């Protein structure tokens, strides 16, 4: 019974990593958004003054 | 070419119902090689 739960950690790690990548690029885009909207409240606050 | 004569069998069934019931089994076979299958299980158990 120890053998079989071993092997498959090892790959399942390997699917966490196909959603690692994924949750990075939208951590990138995420903080793209943020800083969209930043620079556009940035220009409204200046505009408003 | 003994066909006629094969379905016809000797040495057929009588070991194995009261075989359920019975420990002593295949080992003297067993006795020296249990125990070495003693250890060994357990080492092999623990590098897992």
């Amino acid at each position: 019974k120890s053998e079989a739960r071993r092997k498959e950690l090892e790959e399942k790690m390997v699917s966490l990593l196909q959603e690692k990548n994924d949750l990075q690029l939208q951590v990138q885009a995420e903080q793209d958004n943020l800083a969209d909207a930043e620079e556009r409240c940035d220009q409204l606050i200046k505009n408003k003054i | 070419a003994a066909y006629l004569k094969l379905r016809n069998w000797q040495w057929w069934r009588l070991f194995t119902k009261v075989k359920p019931l019975l420990q002593s089994a295949e080992r003297e076979k067993e006795m020296a090689s249990m125990k070495e299958e003693f250890t060994r299980l357990k080492e092999a158990l623990e590098k897992s």
